């Protein structure tokens, strides 16, 4: 059930955000020059 | 023994560290960072020497291990296990 | 006079991945001096590492443990992988 | 047969997050450590009606 | 050929014989020029492709060496793989510092 | 009247001291914990030997002692006397790591 | 709607809108992301949810059931 | 009314422009005559031929462009737009030379 | 006689606005020609020690890459 | 008699020479290589010897510290250019102070 | 218990004695001579396999010795290395 003691640390926690996240995978990469630059220089 | 040992070296001991280096003053994020420096070292050689052990058929790590994780990082550790 | 270079297989490679784009002769010879240093790389380290073993015979074994130390853990995983499948279909 | 969960320590923090009745941080002190936690609303009431105080066990 | 059945690219018998006459050691097993040429297919199996997909995003459908080269320096293995390595005519990287903004 | 040294010369008395001494600054069992403790997540049940512990000790002081070196170039750089957490980033990222 | 929830982002109020955030919800057949509606951040901001659980959202009832 | 940029405006579009050349920015008989004459108090009388000069130029440039990278971000830890004397012989000794 | 002035400044100039330099002091024209002088010194000497030991009077592609190959920077492209 | 003392050497040829031909080289070895090899080792030894003996010398101790050959490497510049990467065991580091630390 | 073991000890130790025949040397500075022997010869042995393997030849000589000392070498090194190498061989092959 829910849990009415919870540990939080002073420097990381926030109460403002809550964040949570968990054949060779690659993370996609634009190799376009005009889209770094336009990128960059917004 | 398994929890947290990174700590075991000592503010005074990064401080002694300093003054072989010639730094006068230190701040105080330099305790953290050189930790972490270190922490990150040991995992770059020691996950060779562990390569080479299991290579070796071995379960003991000796020092020719370590001189010769060293020796393919163009560190060429000398004396011991030379 | 006569030469060895990887051109031909580069090709089938190219079409077995992208049966469309070219490629051009200054990238294929890039590409032949990265194959031809990759080779001096794993065959030198698997005769220093044949030499520290006091052995004299340079077997699968001193390519796989070779290509696991010389090469990052995705490389060496999948380079391991495959490997290992192609050799022990081959046998 | 079930397991219990036990916290202690001399009291360092105590803050207010404040309708609703706001959450509380704590700050409890171990001998051999330091810990903070958040508490619910409820056992924040009975803290007050405790009349604790920082530095108290 | 060997290759065919293995399910192999590059020749079994040009390594073998390279290894051989390569000066390396006095035993040469079997299998250590099937996995080499295994592992050497896959690199370039990988390069081909990082560099097929950089020909991609400048609608180009042949390959220059400046798409390998930001194909290869673009990839975390691949620029720590080579990090002493100069391409020809491949230029560098448009890296922008934000303090000069 | 109490005898206290003015704020920064016991510093160079310190570099005096320990620039002349070979000695290891840091303790044989927090290392050794340490060591067992990154191989523990690798291989299970290891061994180490008595050697080749003081050679990654001995390695990682004379590298770090370096490393203090041009990080306290990287700092005389900035006209001062502190060494700061961006000037480890600098003289490490500057050496090619 | 159910299913993991690998990745789940919650952003505190801004000048630009009053909450954003965007939950992953994974299944085997179909993997989509919703934007939630607001109080149905306050619903997973209210009973803390760790990533990588199997849980089933009502939206008719406004609660979550965890499997 | 004459019309004139203020400055720093024209070097932004150069890094533009620039950047997007693989061109060689150094002339072909400067570096010739500059080779022949680094040859001269070497062996006499020697012959260059019509490659491996563009290979020498080549490594010339993209080691300079890399080393003016890695110097400009020294001159930014200085917290300025300036490059200096000094900064060319951090980011210099700092890479190891 | 002098042919390390035969680098300009403006190609100096071009150098630096491939790395990124924006503002660009006196004294930099200096000190990368100086770099330059010594760099180009660290290389031909090795390719005419390559090309004294090949038995050769002209200098090939094959001399240049063989000469960057041992001091770690292995040129790529040409001579390959 | 071995043929290091003919030609004025100290280290044996024949353990070069054999240790070059079963180090997996090359197929041919030549003669003059390993009294070459033997002569270039032992100028070297000769020059680590002399220098880190003077070393010992400076700080009058009959015996050689690893600090006495530390400092003999370092101060030397074609030693040090010759092995900059070299980690030496108990050796130690240089008294080097800066200047604007001081007062 | 132990087989055997080679090293450089006793030539060490002759021309210490050759040099300066007081000062001793201790056993682990020793060591570390030994790991700069034994590091060189894989140094000069590695680089004229290479260089042998650049001129298309099967056999090793005095000249790739002479010219791989020569480039992995400083100058003066090298060229003293060279000078007495050169001196030691010459007087080798004139006793035949």
């Amino acid at each position: 059930m829910k849990a009415l003691v919870e540990e939080i640390d002073k420097k990381t926690y926030n109460p403002d955000i809550y964040f949570t996240s968990l054949s060779r995978p690659v993370k996609r990469i634009n190799y376009s020059l005009a889209d770094l630059e336009a990128r960059l220089y917004t | 023994i398994l929890r947290d040992n990174i700590q075991g070296i000592t503010k005074p001991a990064i401080r002694r560290l300093a003054r072989r280096g010639g730094v006068k003053r230190i701040s105080g994020l330099i305790y953290e960072e050189v930790r972490a420096v270190l922490k990150s070292f040991l995992e770059s050689v020691i996950r060779d020497s562990v390569t080479y052990t299991e290579h070796a058929k071995r379960k003991t790590v000796t020092s020719l291990d370590v001189v010769y994780a060293l020796k393919r990082q163009g560190r060429t550790l000398y004396g011991f296990g030379g | 006079a006569r030469k060895e270079t990887y051109s031909s297989y580069i090709y089938k490679v190219l079409k077995q991945t992208h049966p469309d784009t070219g490629i051009s002769q200054k990238s294929m010879s890039i590409l032949n001096s990265f194959v031809n240093d990759i080779f001096e790389r794993i065959a030198t380290e698997a005769s220093k590492l044949a030499a520290y073993n006091k052995k004299s015979t340079i077997s699968a074994r001193e390519i796989q443990t070779a290509v696991r130390l010389i090469l990052p853990g995705e490389l060496a995983k999948h380079a391991v992988s495959e490997g290992t499948r192609a050799v022990t279909k081959y046998s | 047969k079930e397991t219990k969960e036990v916290y202690e320590g001399e009291v360092t923090e105590l803050t207010p997050e404040d309708k609703t009745i706001s959450h509380v941080i704590v700050g409890l002190k171990s001998a051999k450590g330091t810990k903070t936690l958040r508490l619910d609303p409820t056992i924040y009431e009975s803290i007050q009606r405790e009349k604790v105080s920082i530095g108290d066990v | 050929s060997r290759s065919a059945k293995a399910g192999l690219t590059f020749p079994v018998g040009r390594v073998h014989r390279l290894l051989r006459r390569g000066n390396y050691a006095q035993r040469i097993g079997s299998g250590a020029p099937v996995y080499l040429t295994a592992v050497l297919e896959y690199l370039a199996a990988e390069i081909l492709e990082l560099a097929g997909n950089a020909a991609r995003d400048n609608k180009k459908t042949r390959i220059i060496p400046r798409h390998l080269q930001l194909a290869i320096r673009n990839d975390d293995e691949l620029n720590k793989l080579l990090g002493n390595v100069t391409i020809a005519q491949g230029g560098v990287l448009p890296n922008i510092h934000q303090n000069l903004l | 009247k109490p005898h206290r040294y003015k704020p920064g010369t016991v510093a160079l008395r310190e570099i005096r001291r320990f620039q002349k001494s070979t000695e290891l600054l840091i303790r044989k069992l927090p290392f050794q914990r340490l060591v067992r403790e990154i191989a523990q997540d690798f291989k299970t049940d290891l061994r180490f030997q008595s050697s080749a512990i003081g050679a990654l000790q001995e390695s990682v002081e004379a590298y770090l002692v370096s490393l203090f070196e041009d990080t306290n170039l990287a700092a005389i750089h900035a006209k001062r006397v502190t060494i700061q957490k961006k000037e480890i980033k600098l003289a490490r990222r500057l050496r090619g790591e | 709607i159910e299913g993991e929830v690998v990745e789940i982002q919650i952003d505190r109020s801004i000048t630009g809108g009053h909450k954003q955030g965007k939950l992953t919800i994974k299944t085997t057949d179909m993997e989509t992301i919703y934007e939630l509606g607001n109080k149905m951040i306050d619903g997973l901001t209210k009973e803390k949810v760790l990533a990588g659980d199997v849980i089933s959202i009502d939206k008719a009832s406004g609660k979550i059931t965890k499997l």
